[PDB]
């Protein structure tokens, strides 16, 4: 039911959320949003059931703060991806385990521009656009269509604003407003927010 | 004990002036076979108690090991304090609540009886741990077929002699041994008083099969 | 599985059937439910094989540390009471009927059940498993008072004779057993031996 | 089925002094394919390697956790692994798990350190291990792989042809299976150098 | 004999163990009390002690049950934390059976507990002297018990400072205690807890502390205004 | 040689770490706590080291409940474990019975943990050693404005006026020719200063003492600085 | 020295101190006397009254540690109360398992382990208390054993614990317990406590009776009032 | 399988007035369609001034009940002081959600006069939520006994009706008569009526006989 | 159960129904919904009302803690986690708690949501309980930040009584709090039947 998508390109991944939060029938807030910035560099965003999205994410945003206090230098995207996976794969099996869909966002200055995929049940893939939700399942095609590696910034924003209209035209649910970052070697930028009405 | 074995049918109590009497049949039954047709449903707790047994005989065989040993404690240290029937009685809702809290419940229904300093105590403790005191007490479906005349005659005249009592629970036995189907002929009386607890031996209740020839 | 135990004056007679079975399909035909859990205390297993097996020995080695601590010859109460005390304790655990018979000093002859559910009684005979039922009117109205062991011992295997053909799990050789003062002498009937009732004749 | 959910195929064949070892390159929650550059073959002893096809998460989590184990042994041993010897611990980490299994099926595919006699072995989600002197297949499509290797296999095959068979099968038996496919990678192992192999097969 | 004396594992070659003896002193440095019985009452009289004229006296006498009630002499803590125990295990049974424990039961259990210390080590005898008072079916009880773990049943003891000389009193007026009235056993008391005070002190209200339990009397602890009146009938010392 | 366990009894019956934990006591700086029927005033020695030091940091007085506050003397440190114990026990109550805590309960739940230390103990971690902080305290219940005493011999009484410190002996003299049952609190709070000003080494001023009261009508107040100032004024 | 500091040191010599010590403590106490009969056992304790004020029946040194076991102790009070709970406890333990009363050698086997166990570590220790166990059932017949603080049990026809026990046990010697019957010996068990008492100290004794046997159905009970004062009366003329 | 849980019926209803505090409960114990006594009063009384009704579960009201008085006597011994009725309430919420998981099937109406001296009825669900009510019924005939007293203690849905203080005399007529009407249409309700007052000289009880069926 | 909060220029507008109901039956007229934490914060009960009186009560002391040991009042975000973090332990375990934690903290006046399920967020305006829709219908419609104070607590009167009309479990008398820098108000408590011929 809620929504993110990440967009790579050579030097930057771009990075959306739906910014509704919902409960029964009614959207309790329409600015809610669902990206943790784990470190300068690094965005997670987190889908999934109630509580456990919050609880899991502020505790591996947590944690990642902590390496860089200890050590005095961040981790990679890579590295960060890999510890959440362990961390949710590990509570799979345990009596708790968190229902959530993580996408991972970072630069990091030495490999690049990084997008980790990662389920419920805790397989972490690199993808060169990835979304979550069921709108996803609209979404994909229009990013396998229109996605070249070399796409620019602003070509991405193009194709972003492609994917979430096609959203208002065919999902069920009502996504108004999405909030959109992007991650180059500057570091997080927060671009404005692409509302349809 | 989840599921019950084997089991024993009612156990019924009637207080009289002077003492209380209980009365249970001497059948241990594995569902409809009578697989043990001499076996005792009632324990002398100590001189003044004794308590009769409906349920698994294996977890009233249990409380007689575990009630007997709190006796025996008691009796070593001669402090010359003795549980009262009120006391044993405490402490079985308390152990039956607990077993039933755990979900592990005894599967028994106990009528304790007792004489005491002048007063006459007759109590229940269900496998749930319910428990109250009563006049006339019994179990099973001595609740649903022997209470009704107990508590008729009782009603009407509160006090009632120990041959009364003995005469009143003959003929409760002879109804469930009419009506119920776990019931046997064989059956065992229990009596305390000032001088202590007398449990007599097997006793068969007399049978009218008028009606049969009346069928036709 | 039928296992019946008879007491004799001075001494008790164990019997049971020789049939182990999976469903309709016999693994054993040759088992031996009697179990020897001290030199005069045997026990008749019945229920699951495995539970009736293990709380066996564990009786026996639980048996046999008692009788050397106290150097003297164990009793067959305090056998039937540490089989009781485990069936009670794993009531739900474990499937096992046992029926404990053997010689004391003191008390002569003693024959015990313990039934499912961990229950123990002292019967003059005990009978078990899915056969028992079967037998259970010959039992009554057979059984005599002062029965001699030679009579105690046809009287069990007539009994387990026509638990065997009435019942699906009971069946192959008799396996009979007396103790006494003297020892124990055990005796297995087969074939022509196992007693014979005549079948109905009308085609 | 659990193993079905993220699909995957991995096999392993045995050649005259080469070994070779395939795997699909889907990676897909259900009907959806999420990536197709997912890697199923993991190399663990520069002429050992095994392919691990089930959850993509017990996928990732038994190599990441063989990996420790094997680095630790090689550190302490001081010598690389001998191929079964890593059949054993892979099957004593499986067994530890054996009331509540990790669903992978793993297969390994190795040369022998000193003698460099070619190893094949193929193992349950409980840790049973099976040896074999011809071809191990594991994933959603073991059937239909069974199929192909059976007649396509021949003893004794060189390095070249090795290759051609393993990918005929793979290709073929991956077109039969619905969530299997997207591509198909094949190293050949053998003393002298590795080779590794994209085929191009059908997307769909 | 330095190394005897230092842990209560340890036995003197006398066949004696130091720490529970210095534990016992400790009960001795305590304020006087004095305890006895009457066929129908058991009273506890308490001398307690002000640390300045300005502070108040520190409590003597505790209610463990209704039927059931204590004097403390020695460690405050101790007394404190071994009433806690006693008043869980008279709750106890009171839960379990419907019944007052018996106060004789209760004792034996304080001994048990307060005995396991002085066997194991790192740990102290507890170094309190508790006198019990308490009505059960069989009657009155004054009960004492000592940081050794030994209690004994008295029909009247004195435990503390110059307990000696309350003990002396109550040894000569022993024979009137069991007969006598309520206000004349606790009058009597008073008497023996003053043979404990120097002569320049006298008994009095704000000093002088008293616990009643009877056939038809709960366990009460008379305050500084509630002992006026059994104070108010006395004679000169 | 540290021969002795920490749970030994002296020759003479005393515990020897209990003493010695009681000598610490008169390290401390001198506390001044006097009840009377308007209100009962705490007053301590702040005894700051130098001119750098903060004088806020220090905090001698503080607030168990609104209606309980305690002063301390020894060591500040082994404080502080025993204050968090009382300032859960009064809110602990509050949940379960709905009212608010005697002073007198608070008193002993704090003394009962004083003397819970030992060497063989169960847990991992448990107090080694008896606390060595002297705490009065003092607050209005429906009793009355009441002031106890509390030492880390776990002995706890009521008192009418008492000092803990290291002045507390010449304190103690000083206060019982001062104190009297019918004072207000006004007269209550000029006495404490006083005393306090004779035992305290530096001349009394308003960052180097603080005072605080409990009356029925108002919640445990600390003295504001101006506030200090104008009781000093008047000395 | 240092080797007598702990039980789990040996001297020099072989000899472990602490468990000696605590021998010593049962030696300062006062005498108890068990002598066993062809009927049962009789059990006597030369209670000494330290004070008038204690109630008669205080500090009681003859123990009920089962319904045919009686116990007499001498030694710390404390440790003998705390070594009869750990005898009722045995007892029970064995009625639950094997559904009958245990037997006293065994209950003296079982108890006697536990006070070894104190004398093997540092941390814990010796019981300084010595006691007799008697006991009598038709099967098993009078049996009377006696266990010191080192764990030491044997049965004995006639034992003495207690300052006063090599006096006293020539005097029970002299007794041909085996032929008399517990209704006689219960004279003599009061007449031996009487001799070995001394009166010039430790004075105002008081004489406990207890005795198992025939007579009492194999229960153990306390020598009725009747009985005692007529065996009380046989001692004090004998000692004229 | 085994069910932990069975009803054992019994009505109570609480009255508060200016100056006295009634606590009602039926004597009759039943288990299904069958009577175990004619003679278990649901009525206990806390403290002097405090009197709890339970009815639910026999089992549960008997630990409960006992689990109260335990904590009524150590509240006495740490604080020096009887607990005062609101304090109990807000003590018996605390144990009724100590077993929310497993919940106690006990339903609490707790009846004593407040500091002030004035009446108090406390009102609790069996997992533990409580408020302050004049009046409140409980058990089988919660229902039945509920609307009358609301039309008549509350004077609700009535117009031109003075709003007159409720005296004893008047509040027990309306107690016996709203057991009365009760028993008549609910099978559990029976036997007899114990009336339990409490007021400052302290709780005075009274049984008046009801229907036997 | 009607409870709905709103942020505005003035405060936070804290308003509620007063019925409690086992099943169909109405066991309370009376019931108190908003609690008060502390004389700058309030809470609001919403579901089971053990649930919500058990939990709201142990934030309450948890906060009372936190401001002995801190010397300050805990803020209205903090109070919100602590609550959260609280019923996630017990998630899965049946405790049914919907609740609004509104109040003036040093950041600004502050409004949250908490729910079993574990959600905590932060909105100008919410409205939690069984007639939750109807009230968020009348609320949206009539809510401005430029609200007059007078106008403000007609509007809270209003969505609850609208609210109780359409919803059964809704109902009794509409408690309304304010909350203002100084600390929160009772503005006034309006039985519904009074509101029903004022309205109508
Ligand atoms: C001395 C006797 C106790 C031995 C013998 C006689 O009763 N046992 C039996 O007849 C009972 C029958 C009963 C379970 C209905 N059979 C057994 O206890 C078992 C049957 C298994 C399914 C548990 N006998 C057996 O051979 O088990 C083989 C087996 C065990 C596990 C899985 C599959 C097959
Ligand atoms: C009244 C407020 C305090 C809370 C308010 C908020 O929605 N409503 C509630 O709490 C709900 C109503 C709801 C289910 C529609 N009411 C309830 O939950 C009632 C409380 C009184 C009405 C008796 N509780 C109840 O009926 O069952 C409680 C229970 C729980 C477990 C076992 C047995 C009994």
């Amino acid at each position: 039911m809620e929504y993110l998508i990440g967009i790579q390109g050579p030097d930057y991944v771009l990075v959306a959320s739906d910014r509704v939060a919902a409960s029964n029938i009614v959207q309790m807030k329409d600015d809610h949003d669902k990206m943790f910035k784990m470190s300068e560099k690094i965005l997670l965003l987190c889908v999934g059931e109630a509580g456990d999205t919050v609880q899991f994410a502020e505790y591996i945003q947590k944690n990642v703060q902590l390496y860089k206090m200890r050590n005095g230098y961040e981790l990679s995207p890579t590295a960060a991806a890999n510890f959440t996976r362990r961390n949710l794969a590990d509570c799979l099996r345990s009596r708790t385990p968190y229902h959530v869909n993580l996408l991972l966002a970072g630069y990091d200055e030495h490999e690049g521009p990084a997008l980790y995929y990662m389920d419920y049940l805790a397989a972490l893939a690199k993808a060169p656009f990835a979304a979550h939700g069921y709108g996803a399942f609209l979404t994909l095609s229009i990013l396998d269509r229109y996605y070249t590696p070399t796409i620019s910034r602003e070509r991405a924003v193009e194709l972003l604003r492609k994917c979430l209209e096609e959203l208002q035209k065919r999902f069920i649910l009502n996504l108004p407003t999405f909030s959109v970052r992007i991650i180059d070697k500057n570091g997080i930028h927060d671009l404005d927010n692409i509302s349809f009405p | 004990t989840q599921n019950p074995m084997v089991t024993g049918t009612s156990v019924l109590g009637v207080k009289f002036e002077g003492g209380v009497v209980i009365a249970a049949d001497m059948l241990g039954s594995y569902g409809s076979l009578a697989r043990f047709r001499n076996i005792s449903r009632i324990m002398r707790v100590n001189n003044s108690t004794m308590l009769g047994a409906s349920g698994d005989y294996a977890d009233f065989q249990y409380l007689k090991q575990v009630l007997g040993q709190m006796v025996i404690d008691e009796e070593l240290l001669g402090d010359g304090h003795s549980y009262s029937p009120r006391a044993i009685h405490s402490w079985l809702t308390r152990a039956m609540y607990s077993r039933r809290s755990k979900m592990n419940p005894l599967w028994n229904t106990m009528v304790i009886g007792g004489y005491a300093d002048g007063e006459s105590f007759l109590g229940y403790v269900d496998m749930l741990g319910v428990a109250y005191e009563a006049p006339s007490l019994a179990t099973g479906y001595g609740a649903y077929l022997a209470q009704p005349l107990l508590r008729e005659v009782l009603e009407k005249q509160p006090v009632l002699s120990q041959t009364e009592a003995r005469d009143l629970v003959e003929r409760c036995m002879r109804v469930l041994y009419y009506r119920d189907a776990r019931s046997y002929n064989r059956f065992q009386i229990a009596t305390v008083t000032e001088k202590g607890v007398e449990i007599e031996g097997p006793l068969s209740t007399e049978t009218n099969w008028d009606i049969a020839h009346m069928i036709s | 599985t039928t296992i019946m135990a008879v007491q004799f004056d001075g001494g008790v007679v164990l019997g049971a059937d020789s049939r182990t079975t999976t469903g309709s399909y016999i693994a054993n035909r040759v088992t031996d439910k009697l179990t020897p859990i001290h030199d005069r205390i045997f026990c008749c297993r019945s229920g699951s094989a495995a539970d009736t097996q293990a709380v066996a020995d564990a009786v026996t080695y639980q048996l046999g540390f008692h009788s050397i601590e106290l150097n003297e010859p164990p009793l067959v109460h305090t056998a039937a009471s540490l089989f009781k005390e485990m069936c009670y304790r794993y009531r739900e655990d474990l499937m096992a009927g046992i029926i404990i018979a053997g010689w004391d000093p003191q008390e002569g002859g003693q024959v015990y059940s313990v039934p499912m559910g961990g229950m123990m009684v002292r019967q003059s005979f005990a009978i078990g498993g899915s056969g028992s039922s079967y037998i259970y009117g010959y039992v009554d109205a057979t059984y005599r008072e002062g029965m001699t062991k030679e009579e105690c011992l046809q009287f069990t295997a007539n009994a387990l004779a026509l638990a065997m053909e009435r019942d699906g799990s009971s069946g192959g050789v008799i396996r009979l057993a007396a103790i006494a003062e003297s020892g124990v002498e055990r005796q297995v009937l087969l074939g022509d031996q196992i007693p014979k009732f005549a079948v109905a004749t009308l085609p | 089925s659990i193993m079905s959910y993220n699909g995957g195929a991995v096999m392993a064949m045995k050649g005259k002094n080469c070994v070779a070892i395939a795997a699909d390159r889907r990676f897909g929650i259900q009907a959806q394919m999420v990536t197709t550059d997912f890697q199923k073959i993991f190399p663990m002893g520069d002429r050992l390697y095994i392919g691990l096809a089930g959850l993509a998460t017990d996928v990732q989590t038994v190599a990441q956790r063989l990996k420790f184990r094997l680095n630790l042994y090689e550190l302490k041993e001081g010598r690389q692994i001998k191929p079964y010897t890593l059949m054993s611990m892979v099957a004593n980490l499986l067994y530890e798990k054996r009331f509540g299994p990790y669903y992978t099926e793993p297969v390994i595919a190795g040369l022998d350190p000193k003698t460099f006699k070619p190893f094949i072995c193929s193992l349950d989600l409980i840790g049973c291990p099976m040896v074999t002197d011809d071809f191990v297949v594991s994933g959603t499509c073991a059937e239909q792989m069974y199929g192909m290797c059976e007649s396509l296999w021949e003893p004794n095959m060189d390095p070249d042809h090795l290759f051609e068979t393993i990918s005929q099968a793979m290709l073929n038996a991956v077109d039969r299976d619905a969530v299997s496919g997207m591509g198909v990678i094949v190293h050949i192992i053998e003393k002298d150098k590795i080779t590794t192999r994209t085929l191009k097969a059908r997307m769909d | 004999r330095n190394q005897y004396d230092n842990d209560v594992t340890v036995w003197s070659p006398q066949g004696r163990i130091h720490q529970i003896e210095y534990a016992m002193e400790a009960v001795k440095q305590g304020s006087a009390t004095v305890g006895l019985k009457s066929k129908t009452h058991a009273v506890l009289v308490a001398l307690k002690r002000a640390q300045s004229e300005l502070a108040a006296h520190q409590k003597k006498i505790l209610h463990v049950d209704n039927h059931i009630g204590i004097s403390i002499a020695g460690l405050t803590a101790d007394a404190r934390l071994l009433c806690n125990f006693m008043r869980q295990e008279c709750l106890d049974s009171r839960f379990v059976f419907d019944r007052p424990l018996p106060v004789s039961r209760l004792v034996s259990l304080i001994g048990s507990k307060t005995q396991i210390p002085t066997q194991r080590y790192g740990r102290r005898p507890y170094g309190v002297g508790l006198l019990i008072a308490g009505y059960d079916d069989m009657g009155p009880h004054i009960f004492q018990t000592c940081p050794s773990a030994n209690y004994f049943d008295c029909r009247a003891m004195s435990i503390g400072a110059r307990s000696q000389s309350a003990r002396t009193y109550l040894e000569r007026h022993m024979s009137e205690f069991m007969e006598c009235n309520l206000n004349e056993l606790v009058k009597h008391g008073l008497r023996a807890l003053r043979e404990t005070l120097p002569a320049e002190q006298d008994l009095t209200t704000k000093n002088v502390s008293i616990g009643i339990v009877g056939k038809d009397l709960e366990f009460t602890i008379y305050d500084d205004d509630d002992v006026s009146p059994f104070l108010e009938g006395l004679e000169e010392r | 040689e540290y021969d002795r366990g920490v749970n030994t009894f002296s020759p003479e019956g005393r515990l020897f770490q209990v003493e010695y934990a009681i000598e610490a006591i008169k390290l401390g700086s001198t506390a001044i706590g006097i009840q009377t029927s308007e209100g009962v005033c705490l007053a301590v020695e702040k005894r700051i080291t130098s001119p750098l030091m903060e004088p806020s940091s220090i905090e001698k007085i503080v607030e168990i409940d609104a209606h309980i506050g305690c002063a301390m003397s020894g060591l500040i440190a082994d404080a502080k474990t025993l204050i968090d114990k009382a300032r859960v026990e009064t809110q602990n109550h509050w949940f379960t019975y709905n009212e608010t805590m005697t002073v007198e309960s608070v008193t002993q739940a704090v003394s009962n943990l004083a003397l819970q230390f030992g060497e063989e103990d169960a847990d991992p971690g448990a107090m080694s050693r008896p606390f060595g902080v002297a705490l009065l305290f003092g607050g209005v219940d429906e009793k009355g404005p009441q002031l106890f005493h509390m030492d880390p011999s776990g002995t706890f009484v009521q008192c009418d006026a008492r000092a803990i410190g290291s002045a507390s002996e010449g304190a103690q003299s000083s206060l019982q020719e001062v104190y009297h049952k019918s004072m207000t609190l006004k007269e209550a709070i000029k006495s404490s200063l006083i005393i306090l000003k004779q035992v305290m080494e530096e001349k009394l001023n308003a960052t180097n003492i603080e005072l605080a009261t409990v009356q029925p009508g108002q919640n445990f107040h600390m003295f504001t600085k101006e506030e200090l100032e104008e009781v000093i004024k008047d000395i | 020295t240092g080797y007598d500091l702990s039980a789990s040191t040996f001297s020099p010599d072989g000899r472990v101190f602490q468990v000696e010590y605590a021998m010593k403590a049962v030696e300062n106490s006062s005498t108890a006397i068990g002598i066993r009969c062809k009927d049962g056992v009789v059990f006597g304790v030369e209670k000494l009254v330290l004070s008038k004020l204690y109630e008669e029946g205080s500090n009681k040194r003859l123990f009920n540690v089962d319904r045919h076991v009686g116990m007499a102790v001498a030694g710390l009070l404390a440790d003998a109360r705390s070594l009869a709970d750990i005898a009722r406890e045995e007892a029970s333990n064995f009625r639950s398992n094997f559904g009958y009363n245990i037997p006293l050698k065994h209950l003296a086997d079982r108890v006697a382990m536990y006070v070894h166990a104190y004398t093997l570590y540092s941390a814990v220790r010796p019981f300084g208390c010595s006691f007799m166990l008697g006991s009598y059932s038709v099967n098993d017949g009078a049996q009377l054993y006696m266990i010191d603080p080192s764990g030491v049990s044997y049965g004995y026809w006639g034992c003495a614990i207690g300052k006063a026990r090599q006096a006293a046990k020539t005097e029970i010697e002299k007794l041909q317990m085996k032929e008399m019957t517990c209704r006689d010996i219960v004279k003599e068990v009061a007449k031996i406590i009487y001799i070995v008492h001394d009166e010039v100290k430790d004075k105002a004794f008081e004489l406990e009776l207890s005795w198992v046997g025939e007579l009492t159905n194999g229960r153990h009970e306390i020598v009725p009032k009747d009985i005692r004062e007529e065996a009380e009366k046989y001692a004090k003329e004998s000692l004229k | 399988r085994f069910s932990p849980y069975v009803f054992n019926g019994g009505t109570i209803l609480a009255i508060a007035g200016e100056d006295f505090a009634i606590v009602a409960s039926d004597t009759r114990l039943s288990e299904g369609f069958s009577i175990h006594t004619r003679d278990s009063p649901k009525c206990y009384k806390l403290t002097d001034k405090t009197v709890i009704g339970c009815s639910g579960f026999h089992g549960d009201c008997l630990t409960l009940t006992k689990i109260i008085e335990a904590r009524l006597k150590m509240y006495k011994h740490s604080n020096n002081k009887a607990m005062t009725t609101g304090a109990i309430a807000a003590m018996l919420s605390t144990i009724l959600y100590s077993r929310r998981f497993f919940p106690y099937y006990v339903y609490n109406i707790i009846g004593g006069l407040d500091e002030e001296g004035k009446g108090a009825v406390y009102s609790f669900d069996p997992v533990g939520s409580y408020q302050r009510d004049s009046f409140k019924a409980g058990g089988s005939a919660s229902a039945m006994l509920q609307p009358l007293l609301d039309n008549q203690v509350g004077f609700k849905n009535m117009q031109n009706v003075e709003h007159v203080p409720l005296s004893l005399d008047r509040a027990m007529r309306l107690v016996k008569d709203v057991f009365i009407s009760a028993a008549e249409r609910d099978v559990y309700t029976g036997d007899a009526l114990r009336i339990c007052i409490v007021t400052k000289e302290g709780i005075r009880e009274e049984t008046v006989s009801l229907r036997k069926d | 159960t009607t409870t709905l909060a709103f942020k505005f220029r003035h405060g936070v507008i804290v308003a509620a129904d007063s019925r409690a109901t086992a099943g169909a039956y109405i066991a309370s007229q009376t019931v108190k919904k908003v609690i008060e934490i502390n004389p700058y914060l309030l809470g609001t009960m919403a579901g089971g009302a053990a649930d919500c009186s058990f939990w709201e009560r142990l934030l309450a002391r948890q906060c009372r803690i936190y401001e002995l040991r801190n010397k300050e009042r805990i803020s209205v975000a903090a109070a919100s986690k602590l609550l959260a973090n609280m019923v996630y332990q017990y998630k899965g375990m049946g405790l049914s708690m919907g609740t609004m934690i509104c109040g003036w903290d040093k950041r600004g006046p502050g409004l949250y949501y908490v729910d079993s399920e574990g959600n905590r967020i932060s909105g100008a305006t919410f409205s939690v309980g069984s007639g939750s829709v109807y009230a968020y219908g009348v609320m949206d419609r009539g809510y401005s930040y430029d609200l007059e104070v007078e106008q403000a607590y007609d509007l809270a009167r209003r969505a609850i009584y609208q609210a109780t009309y359409r919803d059964a479990y809704s109902g009794g008398a509409v408690n309304l709090y304010h909350v203002r820098e100084d600390g929160w108000i009772r503005v006034s408590s309006d039985n519904v039947a009074d509101l029903h011929e004022k309205y109508s």
